[PDB]
DNA sequence: ATCAATATCCACCTGCAGATACTACCAAAAGTGTATTTGGAAACTGCTCCATCAAAAGGCATGTTCAGCTGATTCAGCTGAACATGCCTTTTGATGGAGCAGTTTCCAAATACACTTTTGGTAGTATCTGCAGGTGGATATTGAT
DNA sequence: ATCAATATCCACCTGCAGATACTACCAAAAGTGTATTTGGAAACTGCTCCATCAAAAGGCATGTTCAGCTGAATCAGCTGAACATGCCTTTTGATGGAGCAGTTTCCAAATACACTTTTGGTAGTATCTGCAGGTGGATATTGAT
């Protein structure tokens, strides 16, 4: 019977994860998403499947980045727990409100 | 018969650059020598990326420059990560950076 | 065409483990249990003000197909400018 | 069967002088190209800018090389600054 | 000496229309000539990327309606659209 | 002679708009009804700004606009703030507003 | 013998100048500062009236709202008082870091 | 009294700045981190002017000089010009 | 609670900075009539690649468990707010002179047009090679103890 | 520290994707040359409006005092990480047509050029007024007790 402390793996994946450079969101989730929110504006619409992806590098990035800027907030805070507070200060401060 | 590339000593290509500032609607009128101007920029800016990118692609023994490459040589070079700070390189990544205090013990 | 399948709360295709792969990547240690549905509501602001104006592009030149140079140009329009998809 | 144009074989001869053994994937090259493509446009746009706010109906590389300055940070626009004077200088005195 | 231009008696105009008692200081004038021209800029700037987009050599109505919509929020589009589309058709008309 | 504002029962000068747009460098050439709709817009966005000024001209008990009124204007309107959120009015100040953390305890 | 509580004052100024537009840093202060910074970039500079009121007027947007974003910041460590660290915390986010 | 420039941004005037702001309670070290931030504010902007005029080969920095300046720092300004 | 120091409120008055009003004016746009050039919908059709179906590769959902994080409580001590005004820096106003802006000039350089050549793209069919993804095998890191 | 469970790091290999290659060709380029148009530098110069400075105004540097904030110490409760476990959903590879995108004809529409009419910026002189800034006294707010 063995166990990693809580951190010891969360540690691995950053260290996993900013090593690499492959999108994080499944495939075709994201291509659902894509094309329900784009037929919400119009009905009958194709997308070229390079627009799904230019959308989603686009997001992952922007998530990620959002990320840091949350991350930073919380730190801030003096916790290492990000919350739903911290993504809204970032968003504030980065005018996206 | 000679180009007005290799009139300026360049690579890049003149008369395209001239061709684009045309069509581009920027002015009424072109200089002769904005062209030339811009399309040495141009060839200045991709060989000071490319040299980084070319280091980054040696640092991980690899022969081929990849997005992750100009990634790096963007990020890691306070110029080029100002001149692009409101671009994204597909297929690039972030670096490395973990906050200290996310560390183990004290 | 026959039939035309009902796309419904897809929102939640993007999973507790992509999430958390993303907030990894972006250097997080620890994510409370309300994170998740705060990146959905967060990602689906992004994607429509994104979609709307691709779609936007797609219409004026009148076409039913969404390029990626649509997308490319909402990017740049937004400040989010891409490289790796023609422009 | 529409010919689409790139600075793909530019980005490749100057990626020879700088990196003699040194390749580069598709998709770098696709970003390369973006990469060219949004500095012109940015420098063109500035140029463009600048002459008006100045009554001009002409742009020039005296244009261009404010541009160059307003756009590029410290060490990138004096490097860069260099390159398109010797460029036009040279350009200049080759007829 | 020479004629400087400006949006101030148009804005004046209609000023009066809106609000016949009120009045305006110079310095909120300036910004409100500030505010057309901004505008404008923004308008047909984006007029003319969709007109490049479409490889088109025209600003149509057409080009200024999607740029509208790009540019202004929900309700100030929808709004300015239709003050739109109803001076075309007025003017059309009118012989 | 009569002007093409009256004809399309615009205050703006569709004349001047016109003209701006071609000496602009936006496209080669300009639709007859472009700088009609244009001139439209901006009466449109004026008039609107202009009303809730003077709505705000009235509250403080002013008959004259200053660009305080255009600032509480603004501001105070979710989708002109969106809209000006990167402009600063010179002479505005700022929409009274106090952290509720901040205000002393009942 | 009456004396004011801590922040009574500093209420009483909030409600003042979020009332008021003036400018409030002095004009000659300001100018000599715009001077000696544009000396660094050409010599034998001079500045129309017009040119130096712009800077003014864009520097003091530019800290009172940066000073809200410093008080949010403040405010999320659950703080009342404003340090240096807002500060980074909120030009980091801005994207001016 | 020999003293730098950015010392004329007084602590009474970089206060009242704060609390249009909103701000209620101060630190000390406050005062020389916004003269630091106000200094690389200046500099960005001053830089971008001063290029217009050189462009223009004039010796007078003008509003439009700044206006243009502020626009592309993304710091639109209303008022004074253009 | 009460009492009093001081800030805040409203009303009314007043001089003038800064607003509206005005006519000449003339000059420069904007609009009107004639001849020229050009753009892009509509009609048509090759053909890329988008949507839509079945089989294989592995990531997701869910319950359990307890480590350690968060947020409450308390508290000592440090640090920033408030305070009074003579004192020194900024503001207001007075006046030469730099330079910016208006105007005219003329030519080097740009547009235009018309053969003339070069080249950058693709397409067809081939030909080479960096490295991703598999294996096993040797060394670090982590956590119990 | 010692032991050991598990991740990590190499190294070496091998198919094959995707990259470099090449031979044919060509349309759209870029180049060359000669003719005609003009933008803007260049030079003189007139008048703002900018730097400078004296006198008048008034905001701030000072140090002392202590309320009340920040941050360290401590702790219980419970959230969120780790992991085991069962299997559903996505990924990968191979077959039909909507629509994109490329060619051409043709007029409806924008350009151009010159002409003739008015509008809008300025300046001139004067013409007018909304309100910032001051008074007075009534009432609210804050803080001591
Ligand atoms: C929040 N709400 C309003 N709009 C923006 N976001 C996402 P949806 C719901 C459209
Ligand atoms: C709000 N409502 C009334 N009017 C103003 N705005 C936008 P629409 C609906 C017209
Ligand atoms: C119509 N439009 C123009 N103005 C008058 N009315 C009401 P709002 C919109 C201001
Ligand atoms: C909540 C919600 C869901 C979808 C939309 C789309 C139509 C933009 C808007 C709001
Ligand atoms: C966009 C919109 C919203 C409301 C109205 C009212 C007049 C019904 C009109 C247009
Ligand atoms: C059409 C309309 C009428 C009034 C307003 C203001 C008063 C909100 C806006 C648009
Ligand atoms: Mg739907
Ligand atoms: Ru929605
Ligand atoms: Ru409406
Ligand atoms: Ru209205």
């Amino acid at each position: 019977p063995h166990r990693y402390r809580p951190g010891t793996v969360a540690l691995r994946e950053i260290r996993r994860y900013q090593k690499s450079t492959e999108l994080l969101i499944r495939k075709l989730p994201f291509q659902r998403l894509v094309r329900e929110i784009a037929q919400d504006f119009k009905t009958d619409l194709r997308f070229q499947s390079s627009a799904v992806m230019a959308l989603q590098e686009a997001s992952e990035a922007y998530l990620v980045a959002l990320f840091e800027d949350t991350n930073l907030c919380a730190i801030h805070a003096k916790r290492v727990t990000i919350m739903p507070k911290d993504i809204q200060l970032a968003r504030r401060i980065r005018g996206e409100r | 018969a000679k180009t007005r590339s290799s009139r300026a000593g360049l690579q890049f290509p003149v008369g395209r650059v001239h061709r684009l500032l045309r069509k581009g609607n920027y002015a009424e009128r072109v200089g002769a020598g904005a062209p030339v101007y811009l399309a040495a920029v141009l060839e200045y800016l991709t060989a000071e990326i490319l040299e980084l990118a070319g280091n980054a692609a040696r640092d991980n023994k690899k022969t081929r420059i990849i997005p992750r490459h100009l990634q790096l040589a963007v990020r890691n070079d306070e110029e080029l990560n100002k001149l692009l700070g409101r671009v994204t390189i597909a297929q690039g990544g972030v670096l490395p950076n973990i906050q200290s205090v996310l560390l183990p013990k004290k | 065409k026959r039939h035309r399948k009902v796309l419904r709360d897809n929102i939640q295709g993007i999973t507790k483990p992509a999430i958390r792969r993303l907030a990894r990547r972006g250097g997080v240690k620890r994510i409370s249990g309300l994170i998740y549905e705060e990146t959905r509501g967060v990602l689906k602001v992004f994607l429509e003000n994104v979609i709307r104006d691709a779609v936007t592009y797609t219409e004026h030149a009148k076409r039913k197909t969404v390029t990626a140079m649509d997308v490319v140009y909402a990017l740049k329009r937004q400040g989010r400018t891409l490289y790796g998809f023609g422009g | 069967k529409t010919r689409k144009e790139s600075y793909a074989i530019y980005v490749y001869k100057v990626l020879k002088q700088v990196h003699p053994d040194t390749g580069i994937s598709s998709k770098a090259m696709s970003i390369m190209n973006s990469f060219v493509n949004d500095v012109f446009e940015r420098i063109a746009g500035e140029a463009s800018r600048l002459a008006h706010y100045n009554k001009r109906s002409t742009i020039t590389s005296r244009e261009i090389q404010t541009a160059v300055r307003l756009l590029l940070p410290g060490e990138l626009a004096k490097h860069a600054v260099s390159e398109g004077t010797k460029a036009v200088t040279k350009y200049t005195s080759a007829k």
